């Protein structure tokens, strides 16, 4: 049982690399967009 | 009665396990749900990103 | 604070689309009804969250349209199970689907005890997660507890399959098979657990399972109490291993029934 | 006699090891488990300032839109013992985690599903600026 | 709801790029095949995954690899989740090409990984199970995660040891040996690597090296050194050394009634000892 | 493929700011500095097709300047990740550690590549000192037990015996335990305060039942009892006695050679 558990939690480690990478990049890109947004309200008003 | 002792927190200690093992199954799926919500995410986040950079260059 | 009434007035008079005349001067409504939408936001709880997915549907977003989560929420938490339901029905179709089924089927199982739509609904995640044990479980269980044995048991099978819970599994689909008065199928399936997972053929479930089944092949049913007694002593029996046993039981008797 | 003393002294030492060999497994599963539930607690993080930007995004948008042998086989159960301890707790110990992981997964699940249309409602609104 | 077909008909109609004189006044066709597209995710387990595929098609026509990639992504897990599973394989093919194209070689060795499951369960194509395997065990490496690129060598060792390439498995055993070596998160996977190596050693007629692999491991591990799997080796190789198959029968069935022998020991012990009857064989 | 080398050439042509009278009729210059970054990144991304990965890192580097001086500081700090991916999969830990630096100061992340900083440091340069620092800002952002485990481990390897129990407490409080507890007691008799080290025992033993009955709490009452008594070979068998039954790491190693050379230098001093 305690073999079968490591070897799990070491198969579910890959999700958690690739859920914190992907969470990460989407808020840069979120954070990017919001200046964006920033910008083109400057432009419109 | 010191290995009687013994035996019953094994087998405690099985049973324990087997509810990890079952919980850990559990946390899975949990991730395997996550890791591509967490994909959904990134995509939309790269939409968002382009489609406000298309607004600002409109507005510009 | 605005009034929620007034907001809500307020998104049924611009909720109304542009009709004749006025329609080829009138831009497209999608705005028209994403301002309703906002309005019954602000005003919202879940009937109001149901409105402005009704406009949002209306305006082409579909996505925001899926205010039919919120309105599962807070439907949820208000008691309303029957519109927590519709709200999460129409969340799923928009869409996420595997997981909110998984959730109607918790909803119908224990709050409204629809029975057949949880098993629907458990069987759709289960097929779209795998697309899912956790799913097929509560699947297998209902089924079971429905009538349903055999195709219980081939759910068990599935999990069994795709998890070579596993000692249970076996069990589980034996005491199936069993209640389906198969023991030959029950027999099968202890011997293909004993030589298939080593756990299993040492395991105290199986040792139940093998009694059981001798204990049906000879139409003892005391025997068949006693050994669930012994079971019982040393690890719990729970409600679904009750009213399988219980079903066979009352099989027994049948036969005893047949015997005149 | 002696056989059977010889034997049991054999199975000591293999019930050893095997415990040895959960121990260290349970140890890497605990290690692991802190090490993800931290890089979790970073996605929290994330999830957190993407729902703040998020409100800054909806009112930009919206305003766009607007614009010998008894001896051994004591030691061996002696150490049995002693690892066996450390294995129930940290039976116990991963079952914890478990649990508590388990709700901040829910959590993680539920708010990275709404940041996600969040996103693609105001996407879908710029389109039509 | 609209109808799926009649989607597919309008994304089929606006993906016809622009030829001859209209390209002169039509603008980017990027547009279109996006508009295509998107109506094809729209209509879009078969049917759908046929439709992300042809969506994903539109993506990179339209030069949106990113949004080709996920929709493949996409496509792979409804034809899987469908049962087709060549068509799955295929889905996956795209979109491990576009993310290693486009840099994301951890996507791509994730995928490969996947991908090689795909094919050694569902297809049995063992050769190119091993080939993904050991492609995203290297791409894992390249990105320093020693515990996917250690998993994905397991595969790679496993299939390669079954498939008759007994010198390559025992190799990859010798990389992840050295990769787990001093790591005490990996040891018991250290215990079973020296036992299965020298095996695969075994299983190739090589005492010798099974012997020097044995001597490495009790002298590197002490954890190993003491262990069953370390007995059970010597005792092999002893056997194969005095030519006695019984003598390995017997110390199997030892092994067996206190640590479970799996499939893959069985395959190279079973070739081992009809090793050993073809010895016999050379011995008349 | 186009020439990486080309496309170097050309982004630092356009990557020179608009200066003078050009400057009155020339928009904005972060226009050029995107168009470089992308240039930039294009051969870069061909250099790490090639295996080229120092060079990749390189002209990472230079795309992230010129997005950095284009304003885009989420975008400079993905491509000085990227620098660092590939420096330190090419080999060379000092590009890295910069990499690193640079995107840990636009993303302040920051805790997760300071531990990766930390990391490089302590394995591939040796730089103790600063991966201690690494280490501690990590745990402290992330506030964070295993960079303070970390912390802890490099501090009382550097001599900081008090700094490490510190630390040790902290974990404690914060949560591993059994050892922990352990771990400070060794560093409060490497710091021959016998006195704490009997203290944290009692406390160790008080609060958590777990360690009252672990052979920590026996092992580190045993080494206590040696270091009082001055018997240094009574200490040498009570280490042997443990690593028996629980086998030691290079960090107690070190411990208790720097205690058992602290009783040699009792025994200097008994002179």
């Amino acid at each position: 049982l305690f073999n079968d558990m490591e070897e799990l939690v070491i198969e579910q480690q890959e999700n958690v690399d690739v859920i914190d990478k992907n969470v990460e990049d989407a808020q840069l890109d979120v954070e990017q967009g919001v200046g964006h947004t920033d910008k083109a309200v400057k432009s419109a008003r | 009665s010191r290995t009687a002792e013994l035996q019953a927190e094994i087998d405690d200690t099985v049973g324990i396990m087997r509810d990890n093992i079952n919980k850990v199954a559990e946390r899975g799926e949990r991730l395997t749900s996550i890791e591509d919500k967490a994909d959904n995410l990134a995509v939309s986040a790269q939409g968002f990103k382009r489609g406000a950079n298309r607004v600002r260059k409109a507005m510009w | 604070m605005s009034d929620p009434v007034e907001l809500l007035k307020r998104a049924e008079k611009k909720g109304v689309p542009s009709s004749g005349f006025m329609k080829l001067f009138s831009g497209s409504d999608s705005y028209k009804f994403e301002e309703a939408a906002d309005l019954c936001v602000q005003a919202a709880a879940g009937d109001s969250f149901l409105k402005a997915a009704d406009y949002q549907k209306k305006a082409g977003n579909e996505d925001e349209a899926g205010t039919y989560v919120e309105a599962y929420k807070c439907f949820k938490s208000g008691g309303n199970s029957v519109n927590a339901v519709d709200s999460l029905e129409n969340a799923i179709q928009i869409f996420r689907g595997a997981n909110f089924k998984f959730e109607l089927g918790e909803i119908l199982e224990n709050d409204l005890h629809d029975y057949a739509k949880a098993i629907d609904c458990y069987e759709l995640a289960g097929e779209w997660y795998a697309q899912s044990n956790k799913c097929f479980i509560k699947c297998a269980d209902l089924k079971a507890l429905d009538g349903q044995y055999i195709e219980a048991s081939d759910i068990y099978s599935k999990l069994i399959k795709s998890s070579m819970s596993l000692k249970d599994y076996f069990l589980k689909k034996g005491l199936c098979q069993l209640a389906a008065t198969d023991a030959v199928a029950a027999a099968r399936t202890l011997q293909e657990g004993q030589s298939e997972d080593p756990n299993f053929a040492d395991s105290r479930e199986s040792n139940f399972l093998k009694s059981l089944i001798d204990a049906v092949n000879e139409g003892d049913s005391e025997q068949l109490s006693e050994h669930c007694k012994e079971f019982d002593n040393f690890m719990r029996l729970d409600k679904w291993k009750i009213t399988i046993l219980n079903k066979i039981k009352e099989s027994i008797q049948q036969q005893e029934d047949d015997l005149l | 006699i002696k056989f059977t003393k010889q034997s049991s002294v054999a199975s000591t030492r293999n019930t050893l090891k095997m415990a040895q060999d959960a121990e260290r497994a349970g140890m890497n599963t605990l290690g692991m488990l802190g090490h993800q539930s931290e890089q979790l607690n970073n996605v929290e993080g994330n999830l957190d300032l993407m729902k703040v930007q998020n409100k800054v995004a909806d009112e930009k948008v919206a305003e766009l839109k607007k614009l010998e042998m008894e001896l051994e086989i004591d030691r061996n159960l002696d150490q049995i013992q002693q690892v066996s301890n450390r294995l129930k707790k940290m039976a116990l110990t991963t079952g914890k985690e478990l649990d508590s992981q388990q709700k901040r997964l829910n959590n993680i699940e539920e708010s990275t599903d709404d940041l996600d249309i969040n996103l693609h409602m105001n996407t879908n609104r710029l389109a039509g600026i």
